[PDB]
């Protein structure tokens, strides 16, 4: 941990991003593999932080420790690789928190794993958990965002304003597909601090034609009377109905709310979780706290904050918006309501 | 089998004179055992002649005391359990009696379990320096408290209950294990109701359409934090929850002698003043925010699926 | 001004109790709070209670407090005054055990009557036990002779001098009856009147325990 | 040793006469149910295993009426017995016979079958042989009183009672009661030997209900003039000690006369009494089912209510009894087989199974029996009772107080 | 004077408010012959203390001839302005009577009332005229705000009330119980249902008033207000005090009342007098309030005490509050002697 | 939110005498959040830093709220900083007070008019930089400094004449200024 954390976010890990956690570990990594020591590497430097990335780089990941992976002898395989797999992930939540796919990833690899049986081979083994891999991502990434894009199609309007929040691998890919079919509308890019990671879907925009506009979460409710839908994007669907995305996602689907603006979301298939949540206290992420220091002026006011034993710095990045703000979901199944999440995990 | 009959009968007056034991669950296992028993020192040749039987004893049962939401339930998992060990075998005369018996007890252990499956999920909800509220006695939140507060910490709040002040003996419970709770009135809840950050109660019966049949005083609560904003838990097992709707029910309530909310010590104006004392409430759905159950949380809005996988539809007219 | 302190002594407030003067443990008991003024009525050569009570009626012009020629006790005043001020109690009496008819809180008085005047068994009547349907009925207590009077009480037995010794005439009078009567029972407590030569090798005895306290 | 009780279901004395010439008082429908039924009831629900019903007036109709009873049957807990006799005059009588005939043997229960209560008995009889175990056959008796405020319509005078007892252990040192008297007198040997902790109590309910000793029959088989309990303890008390056990939250009342009668119907209506209440049908019956609903509505089966009545408080209808259009019932139980007009206002009126009531008739407190009968527009006042079969012409105004049946010299005749 | 000490632990929120047992009283330390505080004054504080005077009202009336006692007993000392003196010795008995018990809006607005007429008394006259004045001044301002006031709200309200209508009332209020009988007195044929709380169960007063007067009262506690409402049509509600915001700090339980009202559907009345309009703000019932002794909560259920010795717990804390706030949403109107006004109008009468 | 000397002070006031935590939302455009709780902090009263995006999500714990504002409007409506129109909804949601410490000088007699000279327009370098490259050109970046606040998700208003309600302001107004002056 470092520094001092708030005391009603006391029992959540605070990291920072200059103390690596390779300080005490050998070059050659021996107790870890050197992949997953490198994507952990990544996840704490902030290499890659998109929700479906990290998934795709653990899994590519996880690929790459299996094919240089060999079963000792006197034991099977289909459990050895379940109790190796541990430490690694382990190693990565130390690194960073992991999130919902990635947790929905290992568990899945963690069932195919098991539904090998010790009868078969071990290079057919390998061979089959990788093309499982591949086309699990296939199906669950890359297919399950082409029928969200030909769902939302027919939501979108000619002289539509809509209005998106942070950065979305399957929000893009969704406008950018519907202005390719004949659509003519504008969007609006919210932005917020200090990852300011909207500008990444503001870029893909004006690279694809779309007339796109940017402005800070404070001003959301002074554009609002001027939208007409609010798409958002969101990490993972809790079974109470609920939704887990960036941190200034429930806020922005009140301010909707209030100005009588339908509000949507779109996610996979594959990040409908089990669990469920009431609030953004019992489980979030509190990142590196000195990401709040700003060069505002002349000086920075936080450059030595933690003189002050009584200032707390904090830095949430996840958050939990209620069923009572969500009005419609997209998904590869179709659109569904808010509250039907336990009907497409059953 | 008049030693069956016997037993049978002690239960129903037990239950209609002052009820059986004290917690649901024992009375959940009590009812199961005697239907066990039932289905075992009985005779039959075809399923729809013990399914029938076991209605009927049910219907008696639930007649001796309509308000007792526990024994109704049991029945109807014994039907269910009955239909589908019948469609499995026939989709069967000569050797249905001991897998009934056996899913009867894999069902005993799992009602047992059932309190330690609640208790598990109690870090989940509950963050450091929280705040929360209670109202009532009951075993299943007692332990979903206690279960926390040893990695944990948070305040406790406890509103006894006006007829029955049994919040008192919850109260010193929660103060024996350190947990630093507060003792008041239920008259006082909206007073208090906005420093509160969750609430947590427990309810005698889950209707059909998420709603709570609990003890009197919880609808205000539900209304309170509902006007505040506070999410509501309600921790309630499985056999707590019947396939009844809120309307389309007589008897909703029970009602006592008036001695716990007037004296007989009054008076003469005890023949004009009409007094009334109901033991439950209607809590509607809409003021719910989650149920955690066996099978871990779940909203209101997905209570009807767990209605139709435990309870047949014909066995909710028993 | 509340109260007006007054102490018949009608020697006996001469007997030197543990060595000092027995009228010395009442102006004693009658002091520490107040009281810069209190009544002795004891005779020339002292360097009924009725009578003595009236003949120094125009001097007193408010609530008057009688109290015994000797009484060791080492009670708090306050607690038979607030029965007299919270209630607005028209009498207030302190006393000691060993009906009396206190009620169940154990403060209202309802029966005082005396085996002398009874005639075989107890009385009682019908509406009393109609308001109050429990009456505590205390025997061998003892009486300290310490009461709190009002003043209309005291112009009621000017009006009328066919009253004496109002320990045993005008209290039974205001139990029997709006008039407000309240005892207090220590139950713990020394109250302790000279009067026998018992009680007095008694109070000579227990002197030391008081008097390490008070000098 | 199992817990057995007597019952004594004939009250030789006789208050509701005239109406206990047909038919015996303890079968007199309260709420549509018989009286010893409440009794057999809270014995069943106490603990008692065995009793033993004596009866002497009209003993046929109790004993075949009971053998239909569910307490009766080969699958109840408390095996009743009846023994029926035309010598017994009193209740000393009755236990000089349980002496001839040594049937009790331990603490037994001595209740009349005219007792309502839902008093549990269990803490007052471990305190009865915890107390007669540190003084062997010194405590004979225990007499279970309700606390409850003089002021209450159930305390008729006819019943009301004094006690002086002491308050460290609870025990009766006087007893006497208060009918048309206004001091009461005390003696002086209660503070003579001891109770220092001695009160007189005057806010107790008279429950009838007592746990006995044998020793209270042998006493009784001594002194032959005890016609009754009340003389048993004045005579005991002259001299075996006596003691109580009050009750504050449970219910418990004795149906002694008329004005005693219609002040239990109103508190079993209002759950007084619970468990015991008609919706909880503890007779096993299928003549009394009914449904409660708001303000302590009754409706059984078969109620035909008619369009525009209003029922506005605590009613009890019938199965079978019919009601008109446009009327008005309050605080009034309605027998089985009822059936009533048009525009009829009933008032904490008790009518039974049998009768019919003509269209525009008001009838305010008065009790009907069975096979009543009154024409059009007939008023009846408080305490207007009419007996079996009777019937009133139309256009009559009963007095207040007046009493119609049918034997010539029981009241005014039909 | 000494001050009075706490009893028992405090809740960590209401840390701020002290909480007082009746059990023990500060007259223990002070002398029976008063001499620093008047006789009066002592025995006003003793009954407050023993909760012998515990009306809104009622309160208000025994302080004021309290303090015509005072007046008339004192006089003013050599070489003294008359306008002062009475402020300077009413300083220390205000002092008291709050350590024996908070003051409430009624009297404080009362303590004001007496201060501005002893700040207007002259400096010429004589010690008998402006005492004599001083006293008149007192029992007109008594007549001129609660008897006269009452019978005005009762003449407003009799029109609100109709035949065949159900009110709710809650606590002890001497004036909706006047309204009540006014109300049925004058032909109106209704039924009252009042609600009643734990500790203090002060709705049997009013319950039997209305036994006395003929009306069919029905009682219940307020846990079950939720099962009768569906049938009530009117919830008529006293409150001992208006602050500037339009909020009543009325009973503890009235807020709760008027909120599951709204929720059914009920309009909700509220009977206040001028006199209790305080130029002062509360938003929420922590900030300010009173804890009463909290050994009343206990309470023998069976045969056993849950909480008979609740100090042993190191952990455990006793909260008996007394009064709260409600915002002014919830409040339909307030009927006053200057006619019926909504809730937002607090400040046009204060003006 | 943002920086007041006035709730500053008032809640400095507090801290001597009681122990609180004050939860401080900056600003994004212009941080100046962070310098009220260093200044804050700098008295030990155990201040704590946030963005505007977590200002529903950690609005649950929260009892009261006290902010400035920069005018009052007469229909008991104001002119704050961005992002306080977020603040006043997450608060009426939840059901929390929200106090308003202005002095009377900040009373305006004018009427929520359309509003089109409300907002302050700056540069928007402060949202995006000039340094992001040849997308400025194509895209439309907006930087409104204040915002509208009704006055229905006010509470109180604490002024240096007591606290009052919203639905009284007009009387403030008609006390203050001339209804023939409003208009100037």
């Amino acid at each position: 941990d470092y520094g001092s954390k708030v005391s009603l976010f006391s029992h959540l890990p605070q990291y920072s991003r200059q103390n690596s956690l390779t300080q005490f570990m050998s070059i050659p990594s021996s107790v870890i593999h050197p992949a997953m020591v490198r994507l952990g590497l990544q996840y704490s430097q902030g290499l890659v932080s998109g929700s479906n990335a990290r998934c795709i780089a653990l899994l590519r990941a996880l690929q790459q420790v299996i094919q240089d992976y060999t079963t000792p002898p006197n034991e099977e395989l289909s459990r050895d690789l379940v109790n190796k797999l541990k430490p690694y992930m382990s190693f990565l939540t130390q690194c960073r928190p992991l999130s919902a796919s990635m947790h929905n990833a290992i568990k899945f690899l963690n069932k195919e794993i098991t539904s090998v049986g010790s009868s078969k081979r071990e290079e057919e083994a390998k061979s089959e958990l990788r093309a499982a891999i591949d086309r699990y991502v296939q199906e669950k990434i890359v297919l399950a965002a082409q029928a969200i894009s030909r769902f939302a199609y027919q939501k979108i309007s000619n002289g539509d304003v809509i209005l998106v929040y942070g950065c979305s691998s399957l929000v893009s890919r969704i406008l950018q597909e519907a202005w390719t079919e004949g659509r003519r509308f504008r969007v609006v890019v919210v932005d917020s601090r200090p990852w300011l990671e909207g500008r990444h879907t503001l870029r893909s925009l004006v690279h694809a034609g779309v007339p796109a506009s940017y402005l800070l979460i404070p001003a959301a409710s002074y554009v609002l009377p001027e939208v007409s839908k609010v798409l958002l994007g969101a990490h993972a669907l809790l079974a109470n109905g609920s939704v887990m995305s960036r941190v200034g996602t429930a806020q922005l689907a009140l301010v909707a709310r209030a100005h009588n603006v339908p509000v949507l979301v779109c996610c996979e298939t594959y990040k409908f979780c089990e669990r469920v949540q009431t609030d953004a206290f019992v489980s979030n992420e509190l990142d590196d706290p000195d990401d709040l220091q700003c060069k505002r002026g002349e000086h920075v006011a936080l450059a030595n904050w933690q003189n002050h034993a009584s200032l707390r710095l904090l830095n949430l990045v996840y958050d939990v918006t209620p069923p009572e703000l969500v009005d419609l979901v997209i998904t590869e199944l179709g659109m569904i309501p808010c509250s039907s999440v336990p009907v497409v995990l059953r | 089998g008049s030693e069956l009959s016997e037993r049978i009968e002690s239960f129903v007056e037990t239950l209609k004179r002052g009820g059986g034991p004290r917690s649901s669950e024992e009375m959940a296992r009590e009812t199961l055992g005697l239907l066990r028993q039932i289905i075992t020192d009985h005779r039959w040749s075809n399923a729809g002649e013990l399914m029938e039987l076991i209605r009927r004893e049910g219907r008696r049962m639930t007649a001796a005391q309509p308000s007792e939401t526990t024994v109704g339930n049991m029945v109807r998992r014994v039907l269910k359990i009955i239909r589908e060990e019948y469609g499995r075998l026939h989709g069967h005369y000569a050797q249905l009696q001991s897998n009934i018996i056996e899913a009867i007890n894999e069902l005993l252990v799992e009602l047992e379990g059932t309190m330690e499956n609640i208790a598990a999920q109690a870090l989940e909800h509950i963050h450091s320096n929280e705040v929360i509220m209670t109202i009532g006695f009951s075993r299943t939140v007692e332990a979903f408290l206690k279960e926390a507060a040893r990695k944990r910490k948070f305040h406790v709040i406890v509103a006894e209950c006006a007829p029955f002040c049994q919040g008192h003996e919850m109260a010193v419970n929660l103060s024996k294990a350190g947990i630093e709770t507060t003792v008041m009135t239920d008259a006082a809840i909206f007073a208090v109701m906005s420093r509160v950050n969750k609430v947590i109660i427990g309810t005698k019966t889950i209707l059909a359409n998420g709603a709570l049949r609990a003890v009197t005083g919880t609808h205000t609560l539900a209304l309170a934090a509902k006007h505040h904003s506070t999410p509501l838990i309600v921790c309630a097992p499985m056999f707590k929850l019947s396939p009844q709707f809120p309307n389309e029910e007589d008897s909703f309530h029970k009602f006592v002698a008036p001695e716990e909310v007037l004296p007989f010590t009054e008076g003469d104006i005890l023949e004009k003043v009409s007094v009334h004392c109901p033991v439950f409430d209607y809590v509607p759905p809409e003021l719910i925010t989650l149920f955690i159950s066996n099978i871990g949380g779940n909203a209101p809005s997905y209570i009807y699926r767990l209605m139709s996988e435990l309870y047949h539809p014909d066995d909710h007219v028993l | 001004m509340e109260f007006q302190a007054v102490v018949m002594a009608v020697p006996k407030p001469l007997l030197p109790v543990g060595n000092k003067p027995l009228i010395w443990y009442p102006l004693n008991l009658l002091e520490r709070v107040g009281f810069e003024e209190v009544i002795v009525v004891t005779t020339r050569d002292v360097q009924g209670t009725a009578d003595s009570l009236r003949y120094i009626y125009p001097k007193l012009k408010t609530d008057v407090l009688v109290l015994s020629c000797d009484l060791i006790t080492d009670v708090a005043l306050h607690e038979v005054v607030d029965l007299f001020r919270a209630y607005d109690a028209s009498l207030a009496m302190l006393m000691r055990k060993g009906f009396i008819g206190v009620d169940s809180t154990g403060k209202r008085l309802l029966f005082m009557a005396n085996e002398a005047d009874l005639d075989e068994e107890l009385v009682i009547k019908g509406s009393i036990l109609q308001k109050h349907p429990r009456i505590r009925f205390h025997t061998g207590l003892v009486d300290a002779h310490l009461y709190c009077l009002k003043k209309y009480i005291v112009d009621f037995l000017m009006e009328n001098g066919s009253i004496t010794s109002i320990r045993s005439e005008l209290i039974p009078y205001l139990v029997r009856k709006q008039v407000r009567c309240y005892v207090h029972i220590m139950k713990e407590g020394l109250c302790s009147r000279v009067s026998t030569l018992g009680l007095y090798m008694e109070a000579n005895r227990q002197v030391p325990k008081l008097l390490s306290a008070l000098c | 040793p199992p817990l057995q009780a007597v019952l004594v279901a004939d009250s030789f004395d006789r208050r509701f006469f005239p109406i206990s010439k047909d038919q015996p008082r303890v079968l007199l429908p309260l709420a549509n149910v018989a009286l010893i039924d409440y009794t057999l009831e809270f014995l069943t629900a106490t603990g008692v295993q065995e009793t033993f019903v004596f009866c002497c007036w009209k003993a046929a109709q109790i004993k075949e009426h009971l053998l239909k009873s569910k307490w009766c049957r080969p699958t109840s807990l408390n095996v009743v017995r009846i023994i029926t006799s035309e010598l017994y005059r009193s209740l000393g009588d009755v236990l000089r016979d349980v002496d001839a005939k040594a049937l009790v043997r331990s603490d037994f229960l001595l209740v009349y079958g005219d007792v309502i209560s839902n008093i549990n008995i269990t803490r007052a009889l471990e305190e009865h042989r915890l107390r007669r175990k540190l003084e062997k056959n010194v405590s004979v008796m225990t007499m279970i009183f309700k606390e409850s405020s003089p002021s209450h319509p159930t305390r008729c005078h006819e019943d009301n009672v004094v006690v002086a007892v002491d308050s460290t252990t609870n025990r009766v040192l006087h007893f006497q009661k208060t009918q048309g008297l206004r001091r009461f007198a005390f003696p002086l040997s209660l503070f003579q030997g001891s109770s220092d902790g001695v009160e007189v109590r005057y806010d107790l309910l008279d429950c009838h209900i007592s746990i006995c000793s044998p020793q209270v029959a042998q006493l009784f088989t001594d002194n032959f003039d005890y016609q009754t309990r009340d003389d048993f303890v004045r005579g005991l008390l002259v001299n075996n000690q006596i003691h109580m056990h009050v009750t504050a939250k449970e219910y418990g009342a004795r149906v002694s006369n008329l004005h005693m009668y219609s002040a239990v119907c109103a508190d079993v209506i209002r759950r007084w009494v619970y468990p015991l209440t008609p919706e909880a049908n503890f007779t096993d019956s299928t003549t009394q089912s009914c449904t409660h609903s708001r303000h302590n509505i009754y409706r059984g089966p078969e109620v035909s209510l008619g369009h525009g009545s209003i029922l506005e408080e605590n009613v009890l209808l019938g199965s079978g009894t019919v009601i008109g259009s446009n009327c008005f019932i309050t605080n009034s139980v309605i027998g089985p087989g009822c059936h009533i007009g048009d525009n009829v206002v009933l008032d904490q009126t008790y009518l039974w199974q049998g009768v019919r009531v003509a269209a525009g008739a008001q009838i305010h407190q008065s009790l009907l029996c069975d096979n009543a009968e009154v024409k059009e527009r007939v008023t009846l006042k408080p305490r207007s009772v009419l007996t079996s079969q009777v019937v009133v012409g139309p256009n009559i105004t009963l007095p207040e107080g007046s009493v119609i049946s049918l034997h010539p010299p029981d009241a005014e005749e039909d």
